[PDB]
RNA sequence: GCCUCGUUAGUACUAUGGUUGGAGACAACAUGGGAAUCCGGGGUGCUGUAGGC
RNA sequence: UCUAGUGGGCCAUUUUUGGUAAGCAGAACUGGCGAUGCGGGAUGAACCGAACGUGAGGUUAAGGUGCCGGAAUGUACGCUCAUCAGACACCAGAAAAGGUGUUAGUUCGAACUAGCCCUGAAAAUGGAUGGCGCUUAAGCGUACUACCCAUACCUCACCGUCUGGGUUAAGAAGCUCAGACGAGUAGGCAGGCGUGGAGGUUUGUGACGAAGCCUUGGGCGUGAGCCUGGGUCGAACAGCCUCUAGUG
RNA sequence: GUACGUGAAAUUGCUGAAAGGGAAGCAUUGGAAAUCAGUCUUAUAGGUCAGCAUCAGUUUUCGGGGGCGGAAAAAGAAUAAGGGAAGGUGGCUGUUUAUAGCCCUUGUUGUAAUACGUCCACUGGGGACUGAGGACUGCGGCUUGCCAAGGAUGCUGACAUAAUGGU
């Protein structure tokens, strides 16, 4: 249900600082609301201003350009745990960068029991480059020749007459 | 078990302040006062004389009574479920007088000389504060103010 | 559930006489209407007071009276006096003046007196058609806090109140809380 | 004897240009506002749009195991019962009072569809210490006549606009009695709207809320 | 034995109320010669005020 | 040495919240408040009345 | 203003003292229990949700939907194989260190860092994720819809209280309109029900059956209680207004 | 019938009825059996239970049309260009559209569409519970009468029964 947000802002005026920097952020929230707080997360752990003193100038929905294109995207995390540090880079084939984060949100939880507020994620970019993947999975489906058995086939209206064929 | 002596517990609160003990500022016996001020009680430990309860530094009262060398103050306690009065009977070197009362006659004057010119105009004068009203909407120019692209940075052991 | 304060604040008012008096109800009948029925805020506190109990309904006197018609400054003296209550008379008052006066009772000696000087004793039904909306009426009161319970009303060390003695004297409530030679005085 | 009915026919027809004029508020507002984000976007520049100065505050905790400071602020909006609504300006002295009791209640911006079904379906008025629905607007009449607010497309806008009677509006106007939202809340109710609960300050979907509990 | 839980809910049952102001105070806990001193510049004003009515 | 401004720092700490994490210790998050030393820049009295040169 | 009861408290959050420890002793703030049911935690005084007049309909909280059990043997991506796995806060308890367990990550084949599982781990009637059972789960982590239901919320009907507006054309101690609300121990107050005797009253009931008694009969009231049909019986008894008390 | 007025409850025997697998009793809801009354019978109007219709109040559940907003969605299609490499097609493991294509950039069709968000005092169905009040007053709409507008009526049938209801 994730949505990309640019989310531009500042803090207010003051005498001390008539023209404020203008800082920018890609990043990725179920809604506004969560967008604006992540957003003011990061900025007040990083350049001293608060959501109190601060303001948001710019709110944006960004969509996946090509979202009909099968691309391989790499995404570096600053994973929390019990220890708390650990730094993990991770690739997911996808065909949309809000698709490719909500992978990693579940495949984090599921291997390494990791929270949304445990995760926060560093960068996410698109590999281009088929020598650039270092993942063997994600080059297994780069193979030319890829091709594989259906998996998992499965197939109310309890008590059947016949014995499923579940086959080919 | 406790102690309770009148100045029990005030080691920190009767104490001069640091680099302010010794002589104490004679401005505090040339300021009058009139019943009906506004006075902020704060023991001065240096005089030990008039010296009001430990309950009593702190609050602030309003003056009913003016003696040679003390200043009578009408505090409200709480006592159980009421409020009482105590006129307590302190010394000027432990009263001054309060500014939020004098902002208040400042700001009279101010509203009543804005009601003269305003009736002179002719015109309706707003003299009620109003609340911090919500942000106003705004324009911000990028020139030569381009948005800078943030992201978080990774962990790093410095200790 | 609901955040009330108080539940069923029922207020500390009279709907209707405790007596029993059959008079009482129909004068009470009439004042209903009229202050129902008018604009008079005198009627509605004519209709409060007919409620009222007999110790908020102390007695005047004549004299009281008198002093309250005959002031310097206040013009009313030709207007009618009204009394919920009795009337009572004063009879330190060697010469009584001519006086309208409304209440519900007046003593034997007060009503004579007021007729042979030459004034006039009505009932409340009376000035309900000679004044219905009470105008040029002096609505007046007795001392309420007359009685003897306000003597002690409030006792208490430092309160100058009468103690519940049961004999006045020397050997009786006076030594220890009552003098500084005995211990402390309160 | 047909004296009156004609004063109240030009009467009905000033309520009916007054409301008028209202809509066309309405609307040239917001196309003022599209315009402006238009232009700062093509122009390369940002505009901010104004910050809301009206709020709709649900209380949506019970009435059980709650600290005084809190309890004693949402008897100040008397927000006295789970699912209760009111309008409500915001200001310094508001947003640090709804601070305090975040977790009890929710709010947000309530858009002009909002404002407009609460007063048709909930709509109740304070006459004479007296929940009295807004049936027709004689009630108003005699309510907020004095305040140059004779109908309920008056007294809507009056609301929506925070003029200069909204504290005589709001005070009049009953706390909306909502019923409780179809389809639910979330998954766990008392947490914060962030976190995905439903407490605290949701922006506008304050408007999906209160179109489920209508 | 002793406890506080319970106390500061009883005291605000019937609220912390204030007492009653009044306008004139007593001129008791004042100085006794300020005290008579407003004694005679009283009886003199109600004076002053019964001759100038009566006079007028 | 002292007095201010910035760095420290939205750091330490803390009010409210969760059927949050963790065996605990404790930690993270959500809504708010928000320091101190170190360090660096600047400063080394101002002023009232009466007079004298 | 007058007066009752109380003057043994206990639990939870956070802060904390004495203590080897404690379902230990002692405090501070707030909320609960005592005095309080109801839905959920299998069960439980204070945990979570929510506080309660009598009902109809709708919708929800906490918690849940394989069966017991109302409600998806739902959707998506993963992890786990346990020779006595795991299964939801409070809570019914476990550790350092380990693994030719496995899935991932970080850095120069190697060292590691992280999840799940296993080892460490060790009791006495037969036995407890609540039970059955469950393994591409009906386990664990995360997201997402649909659905289930509290006395909570919403609309409505009725009961009572309180509150406000009317009523000289209506046992005016009457009539009429409207809104809000409804937990309760110790305790308070109001209005009623029932018992014995007294004054008044009812052209009162009665040997053609009073009172009393029994009753798989009938009616009234929220209730205390009242009325009545049938049977048994044999000499007295009741309604209304008031008085009284050896009155339940 | 002196074991004597009335003759209660505990407890007991007989008869009839029903229940009973290691307690019983109790509350809610209905079945079964037993039992019973109101009601009607009458004076256009009325008894019991039903079915539909048109309304009102409350709510639930499917569907349609439209407006506005966003990068004035992102894409995509068709059609013109430039550039690019491959996980390399035809041509011979290697190369750059050929006997397959893809990607990047730009124009035109385009003011494209769809999705999402949002609003309509736009609209079409299906289901359920409820009918309080009792001449007239009002606020409205329509055109004086009418009306979905200050709380249900209309048209019918069955049974008039132990049917509904009570115990």
């Amino acid at each position: 249900a994730l949505k990309e947000y640019q989310v531009v802002g500042r803090k207010v005026p003051t005498e001390h600082e008539p023209v404020p920097k203008l800082f920018r952020m890609r990043l990725f929230a179920p809604n506004e609301s969560v967008a604006k707080s992540r957003y003011w997360y990061f900025l007040k752990m990083i350049n001293k201003v608060k959501k109190a003193t601060g303001e948001i100038v710019a709110i944006n929905e960004i969509s996946e350009p090509k979202p009909l294109k099968a691309k391989v995207f790499g995404i570096w995390i600053r994973y929390d745990s019990r220890s708390g540090t650990h730094n993990m880079y991770k690739e997911f084939r996808d065909t949309t960068r809000v698709g490719a984060v909500e992978a990693m949100y579940a495949d984090m939880a599921a291997r390494h029991r990791a929270r949304f507020r445990s995760i926060r994620i560093l960068k996410v970019v698109e590999v281009e480059k088929k020598e650039d993947v270092r993942r063997n999975y994600v080059k297994q489906l780069l193979n030319p020749h890829l091709k594989f058995p259906l998996p998992h086939r499965r197939t109310k209206k309890v008590f059947a007459p016949h014995r499923p064929s579940t086959f080919y | 078990p406790h102690s309770y002596g009148i100045r029990a517990r005030t080691r920190y609160t009767f104490q001069r302040g640091f680099r302010e003990h010794g002589q104490i500022r004679l401005s505090t016996y040339l300021k009058t006062y009139k019943v009906g001020d506004i006075v902020d009680i704060k023991v001065n430990g240096a005089v030990q004389k008039g010296m009001p309860h430990k309950y009593y530094h702190g609050k602030t009262g309003v003056v009913y009574n003016v003696t040679q060398s003390s200043v009578g103050v009408l505090i409200y306690k709480v006592v159980g479920n009421r409020y009482m009065e105590k006129r307590v009977n302190v010394r000027i070197e432990h009263v001054k007088h309060s500014k939020c009362r004098q902002d208040f006659l400042d700001r009279v004057k101010a509203n009543e000389a804005k009601r003269k010119e305003a009736k002179a105009q002719g015109k309706t004068v707003q003299l009620r504060r109003q609340p911090a009203p919500p942000a106003k909407a705004h324009f911000v120019s990028t020139e030569n103010n381009e948005p800078v692209t943030l992201h978080p940075v990774a962990y790093d052991t410095t200790i | 559930g609901i955040d009330i304060e108080r539940h069923h604040v029922k207020k500390s008012q009279r709907s209707k006489p405790a007596s029993e008096n059959v008079y009482l109800k129909l004068l009470v009948k009439l004042y209903r209407f009229l202050a129902r029925r008018t604009d008079s805020r005198f009627n509605k506190a004519i209709l409060k007071r007919l409620f009222q109990s007999k110790t908020n309904r102390p007695p005047i006197s004549i004299s009281k009276i008198a002093a309250l018609t005959s002031r310097k400054s206040a013009s009313s003296q030709n207007k009618t006096t009204v009394v919920v209550g009795t009337v009572t008379d004063d009879e330190r008052m060697l010469t009584v003046p001519k006086l309208s006066i409304a209440a519900l009772r007046f003593t034997k000696s007060a009503r004579a007196r007021i007729l042979k000087a030459g004034g006039e004793v009505l009932t409340l039904d009376q000035l309900a058609l000679r004044a219905p909306t009470g105008s040029n009426t002096v609505l007046v009161r007795g001392k309420k806090h007359a009685r003897e319970a306000y003597r002690h009303f409030g006792f208490g060390p430092h309160k100058h109140k009468a103690p519940y003695v049961r004999s006045e004297g020397r050997k009786f409530e006076r030594a220890r809380g009552r003098r500084k030679s005995r211990a402390f005085k309160v | 004897a047909a004296e009156k009915k004609s004063a109240r026919q030009k009467k009905r027809e000033l309520i009916a240009k007054r409301a008028e004029a209202y809509e066309a508020e309405y609307r040239a507002a917001e196309r003022e506002q599209i315009e402006l984000a238009r232009k700062a976007r093509a122009e390369g520049n940002y505009f901010v749009p104004h910050e809301p100065k009206l709020i709709f505050v649900v209380r949506i905790r019970g009435i059980n195991n709650i600290p005084p400071k809190a309890r004693k602020i949402m008897q100040l909006l008397r927000l006295l019962q789970i699912n209760n609504g009111i309008f409500v300006k915001f200001n310094k002295a508001i947003k640090e009072m709804l601070q305090v009791v975040e977790p009890y209640v929710t709010y947000g911006i309530p858009n002009h569809k909002t404002v407009r079904e609460l007063i048709y379906k909930r709509g109740f008025g304070k006459v004479n210490k007296q929940r009295i629905p807004l049936s027709d607007n004689a009630i108003i009449e005699a309510a907020l006549g004095k305040y140059s607010i004779l109908s309920v497309e008056d007294l809507i806008h009056e609301i929506y606009t925070v003029g200069p009677n909204f504290k005589q509006a709001a005070n009049f106007l009953w706390p909306f009695k909502l019923s409780s939202p179809l389809g639910g809340w979330r998954e766990r109710k008392f947490k914060h709207f962030i976190e995905g609960g439903d407490a605290g300050k949701r922006d506008e979907h304050i408007n999906g809320l209160v179109q489920k509990m209508l | 034995n002793h406890t506080n839980h319970n106390q500061n809910k009883k005291a605000h049952r019937n609220g912390i109320k204030r007492p009653q102001k009044h306008r004139y105070d007593s001129l008791k806990y004042r100085d006794a010669k300020f005290r008579r001193n407003q004694k005679f510049a009283n009886r003199g004003t109600v004076e002053a005020i019964r001759q100038a009515k009566a006079s007028a």
